[PDB]
DNA sequence: CGTGTCAGTAGTGTCACGGATGC
DNA sequence: GCATCCGTGAGTCGAGG
RNA sequence: CUCGA
């Protein structure tokens, strides 16, 4: 990731736009389970969309090795990868 | 001026219909955190309660349209969630803004890039930096003007990698691992080795306000007893600085060009004259001017 | 503006009371608005840049 | 003598003016205010002798404003008596230990009062647990002291204001009626010649609108006002008109989005300004109304509300004021002047303490279980209620609980030395609730005014950004119970000095002139000169006849605050240097052992006692025993009572709170004798600093502009040394894998590091402990997934098994080091109550004993502070011709800058008390000594005076006593008349060529210590968000190069090094690094990549639907390891 | 925009922006400052580079 | 009760990445003193994290083939870090 | 699961200056 | 056509809560 | 919030 490149473009962002960046819709309004501090399913901080809490690991907890990279989850529909993507997936809801 | 808005959306080929939306975007939880306290519960960035209002007032806007409720409370509704994604984005900008537990303002997206507080000013204009100091400063008549007095504990955290490379060159120190906790436990080598680090390495010395550019210069650092500063007397014209309990920081150049830069171009020595004026400033100015 | 009375004492002689008492009025918002001034200068300084 | 009445020691005062009145209480002003609230005896006595029939407590008064509460039919009611109060829970040091918060149960007396039935059930109900205020003057809440700062708000009443318009350079003019409660009110004059009113902030309605709603005819309206053109114009322009239709104008104005009926804005219109319920003048405020418009000013104060009587009569008041009338009298009420009011005047500026803001809160909470009440009444039925049933005491704890634990008047007290906390409790703050906003103060609030005269001190404030909003109550101020501050007076008959006292309010005082404390007095009474000088009405000062001064203060240093009037020599110190002086006095620092000042002022003994840190003998009697635990006193009568020291103890800011029994075995002591003091404390006298010997002479320039030289023997005789005390704290907490435990067996640690700690893994006593030793070994289990694979490959290459815990262990901070002196452990096991989710406390005491080091800050009484620059062996010293060392080498050049010649008289009479003098007796008294008490004309060395504030030492005397020093053991005269000594340069020998002044000098050492000061960081921390580190030295992390310090590097041209702030040594994730292995490889620094902040920046506007993008030189978009799915 | 963002208001100027569809050149002193690139000043222009 | 945005809330941190960078560097070393075979397969072992049957089934050698290379290579970094002075 | 005798704001002392907003 | 009102800005660094 | 230059 060389620091060499020109210009930086700004413009209004498509309503569309917000759907391509968007790891899916945030549906349910709760956030995580105040027991066993995982998030809720389709919440503000549901690992489907945005990302694993820890490095390769589900939600379900069927995988939790890193032998299984890249898997995505037929149980929970989370990816494993590490949780530095929870700080670049984007989110969006869909308005009525 | 209607014509300069008009304009735009007719050459850029983007069109206006992006102003009004239909989704908005979420973003990711590592910048809006929620962290748990040591008292078992929780706190949340306001950006969550701001996305959970939306959240909460378009999915009940949702029940409404399925249930065919009355155009009185859709269209209320409709209002409110216009209220809340006007929160979201720039809460405060219309009416009252969104007050949160105690009458205080939630921050809302747009809080994050306003004024001294936000990204800008704070994150990207300054920033903190590793390699780094602060202490007390203490006058040194002593000192050449090319040199400065720095405690010998702020230079072995100051120089501590480099530390740590000479400890287990000179054998010192079985392996790296082990010389950093010899520098962690301050092993009686280290004084030694220490002097032989810092030799000829220039660092940086900076009072605040940094008002012109000799608030930074550069200076040849003496491993000197005591926890204070050393500033040589000559220099404290250019920094306005007096002895009644100030304060400098010490910035470590690493690179080669860092160190040039700071022997050539930062060096207190090659900055004599003022830059404004042509007038020199490292001058005899109070006892030393007396005494001739 | 300045009292039709001045401070006659030195300080070497020594204020009065009232001498005292209406000196630190100039010398307080002397200092007070010190701050303001700076602000100011400083806000002006980065607009400068 | 000075202050001859508890047995202090004799300290010998330079006064010429007799004390007409003796300094009240310095802790008066929290405890009366608190004795008020809970109604105590003392309180209640008080006010008996006041003159007061049946005078009501502060909670008696939120009982009685309560009772009784009925629903809308008065079937029911419940009524409130009888408040008391049962002994504390626990004692104060069992509350500072165990964290818990000093209270006593409040009990009161409820019944059921049933109209319906003609049956009332009575008993006592337990309201809640009640913050108690301790004998010193403080809160403990959750085991921390506390102050509740005395606040400076806006008093109610009416308000009147004289505004210069902007555009049309017209003076208008604008009236506020600011309730105690309720509705706000405000009338005023626009630019176009009209009278307009904003009720409740919202929209301004035509003056006239108003009269309307409340049943005035058009026609009475005109009768009224008709000597103005402006009111005229003002019923013209009217839009509406009828007194149903007004009635409904403001109704949908004030609250809009209901349907106006006439009997729904009838019913509000009611009750916002005229019911009791939404709206209340207090007992001041209506006094205040009363006075201002000239009505009802000789009636008994009862009406609690406003009327409509006032509003007519406000606007009349504001119609005249405008075209220029100077008096005005109501219909049927007294004569009054037509003026614009301060609201900066201590007279409509009011002040209140800890009893009123209390009372305010417990007044919520009453509201908040009130509407409990009424609805818990409704719902239950009508013979199975008792007052139990009805009370939910919830939300009243909790509103007393919410105040102590949150508010900018319940303040962590400052606990440097007993000053600093004597003047935290006598601080009168104008931020907070109910007063103003930083944002919202301009230059006017925080300058000095004219009737801060002997209220509140014009030199001791914060010369930060709370200059002006924080101030300290003068010494003889008072707060009287309307919540004006009073400060005595002599009471002047004919010209005649009286000691008749009387205490003036702020508006009192102006109704008459007082003579300046310092006038020529003969014995009898009469003024030496016709014309003196007299202060006046609106700050102005002159001379006038002496028939004419109706009173006169009471000392010279009735202006000035506690800690000012410590200041000797004051009088000849500017007021930055002396401001600056009593601030710092504030951050002197407890000394191992303690030196009362040579030179003094008399106000370091009340100072010591009213601070509450030394040991007072309650009543008198003789020693039984004394030991360095405790002191027992037996008493006349034949009780015992013990007091216990408090030794070693950590005071909130690390100091050392250290007390040492003064008396001895079988010593008659009285009652109100100190008999124990305490830190800064000698004999019973605030000793913040050391007599120090002087030179005032450049020294190589190590004393450079500030600098200080110091000589070594201030650290072999541990002059300059303090304890130090920090408090660490570690828990054990249950995990998700398990939980947290405290163990000696810590993983990969040897039996070396662990040898200080005992069998539990904690550090034992007496332990010496550097920077990263363990102080307590406590191990968390982390889980297998959570391993990094050099992590995973470096336990299999070591083959131990079985280490699923990681070292979590407490261990000493960078730059702290000391004895351990104490270990308090709390756990879940052992019934101690942890938050739930903690299975053991520790809490462990480091003593550190620091002595004085370079770069110290060091500082005098009179605003002259710097750092120690350099500490010479004491050979190295110059010194004087009997070969004494002097101490201490202050510069010359930052003395006559300053204006703080203070310090260079306090130099000659520190001199004089430490050599002592002799006057010429033979041929009668000089002509110098003539002022001096007899007392002054001789002194032995070592001699201990007083130089009270504008009164004290004059330099004719100073210069007399000087030229008559005492000699020294070998008999010859060391220095001279001027003042100046022969000094020898210890460095090669040869005789300094010119005499030098040298003498004795107060010092203190302040809280800004070089050990605390000192950071450095390579790395370590950093903030999980912005990836940058970690900010303050607490923490680890490293200096802010902020904006204008780049502007300094690219000022320079220095972009590599620009480039490297920024990139590597800050927020580069892989960079920082790369470049610490490119360190320890002795490889060259890398190539710095791109900022995580920025990228932060982006992914931020994208959340504001700005699409943004970086292009490259063709022009293509580039991803930053990242990419985008739908 | 990047450097006038950065100085007075930040909206005011990012609506305008995105409204222009404005593309910034990061070739400016306060550009590559938050970027991370040499200064186009001093020892970062190419003739010295 | 908290929130982030709200005073009085300490601000989450990372601590520094320096003694994994300096375990990282003489695991990498030691590594280097390594045969192809053996670092091949630690490599594939924990920096990758495969099981024994998938090593096996990858390098086209038996079972205990992976079993007995993982056994040697791990003391034979044993050898080299406490050769070299590595804390057990 | 259902709810029902009226049931009524918080908070209130910055300011200079320019230009879109509005009668 | 112009007075109103809204929105913008108001030094830097550090320490303990 | 409070203080240091
Ligand atoms: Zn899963």
């Amino acid at each position: 990731d060389v620091n060499f490149f020109d210009e930086l473009r700004i413009g209004l962002a498509t309503a569309e736009d917000i759907r391509q960046w968007s790891y899916g819709e945030v549906k349910k309004p709760e956030t995580i389970n105040y027991r066993t501090l995982k998030p809720e399913k389709d919440g503000l901080f549901c690992e489907k969309i945005f990302g694993p809490t820890r490095d390769w690991e589900c939600y379900c907890g069927k995988y939790k090795r890193v032998r299984f990279k890249g898997i995505i989850c037929e149980r929970c529909g989370v990816e494993v990868t590490r949780a530095k993507v929870r700080r670049e997936r984007m989110g969006h809801i869909e308005l009525a | 001026k209607r014509l300069k808005v008009v304009a735009a959306f007719q050459q850029s080929g983007n069109s206006p219909m992006g102003m009004v939306l239909d989704a908005v975007p979420v973003i990711p939880p590592e910048l809006r955190p929620m962290v748990q306290l040591d008292g078992g519960r929780f706190a949340t960035s306001d950006l969550n309660d701001l996305y959970r209002r939306v959240i909460n007032r378009n999915n009940r806007l949702k029940r409404l349209i399925d249930l065919g409720a009355p155009e009185i409370i859709v269209n209320n509704e409709k209002r409110m969630l216009q209220e809340s994604v006007d929160a979201l984005f720039d809460n405060g900008r219309r009416g009252r803004p969104v007050t949160g537990p105690g009458n205080r303002p939630l921050k809302s997206l747009s809080d994050l890039l306003k004024g001294k507080q936000g990204r800008f000013r704070q994150n990207l204009l300054g920033k903190r930096v590793d390699y780094s100091g602060r202490s007390v400063i203490v006058v040194g008549p002593q000192l050449k003007l090319h040199q400065c007095g720095l405690p010998k504990l702020m230079a072995l955290e100051l120089f501590k990698p480099f530390v740590m490379k000479r400890l287990v060159d000179l054998n010192h120190a079985q392996n790296i691992k082990s010389a950093k906790r010899m520098v962690e436990r301050q092993r009686p080598q280290v004084w030694d080795v220490l002097e032989e680090v810092i030799a000829e390495h220039p660092v940086l010395l900076n009072r605040a306000p940094t008002l012109h550019r000799l608030g930074i210069q550069a200076f040849e650092p003496m491993l000197v007893e005591g926890k204070a500063i050393q500033l040589h007397p000559l220099v404290c014209e250019a920094f306005n600085a007096d002895f009644d309990g100030d304060q400098m920081a010490v910035h470590l150049p690493l690179s080669a060009e860092a160190q040039a830069e700071a022997r050539i171009l930062m060096l207190s020595s090659n900055n004599i004259l003022s830059p404004a004026s042509g007038r020199p400033l490292a001058m005899p100015r109070l006892d030393m001017v007396t005494g001739l | 503006e300045f009292i039709p009375r001045p401070v006659k004492s030195s300080f070497r002689e020594g204020l009065t009371v009232l001498e005292y008492f209406i000196n630190t009025h100039g010398a307080r918002k002397g200092l007070a608005d010190t701050a303001l001034r700076t602000a100011d200068s400083g806000y002006l300084t980065r607009r400068l840049v | 003598s000075n202050n001859s009445v508890p047995g202090a020691p004799n300290r010998v005062s330079f006064a010429k003016l007799r004390e007409p009145l003796e300094v009240p209480g310095l802790l008066d002003v929290q405890t009366d205010s608190f004795e008020w609230l809970i109604g105590s005896p003392r309180w209640r006595e008080s006010a008996a002798e006041r003159g007061d029939v049946n005078p009501v407590g502060g909670l008696e008064e939120v009982l009685y404003e309560l009772s009784p509460i009925e629903d809308f039919s008065g079937s029911m009611s419940l009524s409130f008596s009888d408040p008391r109060f049962d002994d504390v829970k626990a004692p104060v040091d069992e509350c500072k230990d165990k964290d818990m918060t000093y209270a006593a149960p409040l009990f009161v007396t409820a019944e059921f009062i049933n109209n319906n039935t003609g049956e009332i059930k009575s008993q006592t109900v337990f309201m809640g647990d009640f913050p108690m205020m301790t004998e010193k003057g403080t809160f403990i809440i959750n085991g921390t002291e506390r102050v509740v700062v005395s606040q400076l708000v806006r008093s109610p009443g009416v308000y009147f204001d004289e505004t210069i318009d902007k555009s049309t350079d017209k003076t208008l003019h604008s009236v506020k009626v600011i309730p105690s409660r309720g509705a706000w009110l405000e009338f005023d004059v626009d630019k176009r010649d009209t009278v307009g009113v904003r009720i409740d902030r919202k929209r301004r309605q035509p003056v006239t609108v108003l009269l309307k709603a409340l049943g005035w005819t058009s026609e009475q309206i005109v009768e009224r006002f008709g000597f103005s053109e402006i009111m005229r114009s003002t019923l013209e322009k009217d839009n509406t008109v009828g007194t149903d239709e007004a009635l409904l104008d403001i109704y949908r104005k004030l609250r809009p989005g209901e349907p106006p009926t006439k009997e729904s804005a009838q019913t509000l219109l009611e009750n916002l300004f005229f019911k009791e319920k939404r709206y209340d003048l207090a007992r001041v405020g209506r006094y205040k109304v009363n006075k201002k418009l000239g009505l009802h000013v000789g009636e008994p104060i009862t009406s609690s509300t406003l009327t409509e009587e006032d509003v007519v009569a406000t606007i009349e008041y504001l119609v005249r004021l405008h075209e220029g009338q100077t008096t005005m009298t109501v219909p049927g009420g007294v004569e009054v002047p037509v003026e614009t009011d301060d609201i900066d005047h201590f007279g409509n500026r009011r002040l209140r303490t800890v009893g009123e803001l209390i009372q305010n809160q417990i007044r919520v909470g009453m509201s908040r279980m009130e509407r409990v009440v009424r609805e818990r009444m409704t719902t239950q039925d009508v013979e199975a209620i008792t007052p139990q049933t009805l009370i939910n005491i919830r939300p009243v704890v909790a509103a007393i609980k919410e105040f102590f634990g949150t508010s900018q008047l319940s303040q962590f007290m400052d606990q440097n030395n007993p000053l600093s906390g004597l003047t935290h409790k006598r601080r009168l703050s104008a931020l907070g609730p109910g007063g103003l906003s930083r944002e919202r103060a301009g230059l006017e609030v925080r300058d000095v005014h004219p009737s801060h005269y002997g209220r509140m001190c014009p030199i001791e404030t914060p010369e930060g950004p709370n200059i002006g909003l924080i101030g300290s109550l003068s010494v003889y101020a008072r707060v009287n119970p309307f919540g004006f501050i009073e400060t005595p007076y002599r009471k002047v008959v004919d010209g005649v000095v009286s000691d008749e006292i009387v205490y003036l309010t702020a508006d009192e005082e102006d109704r008459h002139v007082v003579a300046q404390a310092n006038s020529p007095i003969d014995a009898d009474g009469r003024f030496v000169e016709p014309r003196v000088l007299v202060r006046r009405k609106a700050g102005e000062v002159e001379y006038v006849p002496s028939s004419e001064v109706d009173y006169m203060d009471v000392s010279p240093r009735q202006m000035v605050s506690v800690a000012t009037a410590m200041i000797p020599f004051l009088e000849h110190d500017d007021a930055n240097r002396a401001l600056m002086g009593a601030n710092m006095q504030r951050q002197a620092v407890p000394l191992v052992r303690s030196e009362a000042p040579l030179v003094g002022t008399g106000m370091e003994l009340r100072a010591a006692i009213d601070a509450g840190d030394v040991v007072v003998a309650e009543e008198s009697g003789v020693i039984e025993e004394v030991s360095a635990d405790y002191i027992t006193v037996m008493h006349d009568n034949g009780t015992r009572r013990t007091y216990r020291m408090r030794k070693f103890a950590r005071s909130n800011h690390g100091t050392c709170a250290n007390q040492c029994p003064i008396v001895d075995a079988g010593d008659r002591v009285e009652a109100g004798q100190v008999i124990a003091d305490g830190p800064c404390t000698d004999d019973g006298e605030m000793a913040l600093g050391k007599n120090l010997l002087v030179a005032i002479m450049p020294w190589e320039g190590h004393n450079y502009e500030d600098a200080i030289i110091l000589s070594n023997r201030l650290v072999e005789e541990d002059v300059l040394t303090s304890i130090h005390i920090e408090e660490h704290e570690i828990d054990a907490r249950d995990t998700k894998l398990g939980a947290e435990e405290i163990t000696r067996d810590i993983p990969n640690i040897s039996d070396e590091v662990l040898a200080d700690l005992d069998e539990r893994g904690i550090v034992r006593i007496g332990a010496e402990v550097r920077d990263g030793d363990i102080l307590v070994g406590k191990v968390t289990p982390k889980g297998e997934t959570e391993l990094t694979p050099e992590e995973r490959l470096l336990r299999a290459i070591f083959g131990e098994k079985a280490r699923e815990v990681r070292d979590t262990s407490l261990k000493v901070p960078h730059g702290e080091s000391g004895k351990v002196i104490g270990i308090r452990v709390f756990s879940r096991e052992d019934e101690d109550e942890l938050p739930a989710g903690v299975n053991e406390l520790v809490r462990v005491y480091v003593a550190q004993k620091r002595k004085i080091s370079d770069g110290d800050k060091l500082a005098g009484r009179h605003g002259n502070k710097g750092v120690i620059g350099k500490i010479l062996p004491v050979e190295d010293m110059p010194f004087l011709a009997d070969g004494t060392p002097v101490d201490i080498i202050l510069n010359t050049h930052g003395v006559p800058r300053r204006m703080n010649i203070g310090q260079i008289l306090e130099t000659h009479l520190g001199w004089c008390a430490h050599s002592g003098w002799k006057v010429d007796a033979a041929k009668g008294v000089p002509d110098w000594a003539a002022r001096l008490p007899d007392e002054l004309l001789e002194a032995q060395p070592n001699a201990i005076v007083s130089t009270p504030v504008f009164d004290g030492a004059q330099e004719a005397e100073l210069q007399g006593l000087l030229s008559c020093t005492l000699p020294n053991r070998d008999g010859d005269v060391l220095v001279d008349a001027d003042g100046k000594a022969m000094l020898f340069d210890g460095r090669s020998g040869e005789p300094f060529p010119y005499p030098v002044t040298v003498g004795y000098m107060y010092i203190m050492k302040l809280h800004h210590l070089v050990d605390d000061k000192i950071h450095a960081r390579s790395t370590g921390p950093y903030s999980m968000i912005t990836q940058q580190p970690l900010g303050g030295k607490a923490q680890f992390g490293g200096q802010r190069f902020g904006e204008m310090e780049c502007w300094a590097m690219q000022a320079y041209g220095a972009a590599y090094t620009l480039q490297e702030l920024l990139t590597i040594k800050s927020d580069d994730t892989v960079g920082r690094v790369k470049v610490y292995e490119a360190i320890v490889k002795g490889e060259n620094i890398p190539e710095p990549g791109i900022p995580e902040s920025f990228k932060v920046l982006l992914k931020e506007l994208q959340s504001l639907c700005l699409n943004v993008e970086v292009l490259s030189s063709d022009g293509a978009a580039i991803e930053l390891r990242e990419g985008e799915d739908e | 925009w990047l450097s006038a963002a950065s100085f007075q208001e930040t909206t005011r100027v990012l609506t305008d922006a995105a409204i222009n569809c404005r593309s910034d050149k990061l070739n400016g002193l306060k550009e590559n400052v938050i970027i991370g690139k040499l200064i186009p000043a001093g020892t970062g222009i190419n003739r010295y580079r | 009760v908290g929130s982030t945005d709200q005073s009085g809330t300490p601000e989450q941190s990372t601590p520094d990445e320096v003694n994994a960078a300096l375990d990282r560097l003489l695991i990498a070393d030691a590594l280097a003193q390594l045969s192809a075979e053996h670092r091949a397969v630690i490599q594939r072992s924990y920096y990758r994290g495969w099981s024994t049957a998938q090593i096996a089934t990858d390098l086209g050698i038996a079972e205990g083939t992976v079993k007995s290379r993982l056994h040697y290579a791990v003391r034979a970094l044993r050898l080299t870090l406490q050769e070299l002075g590595v804390t057990r």
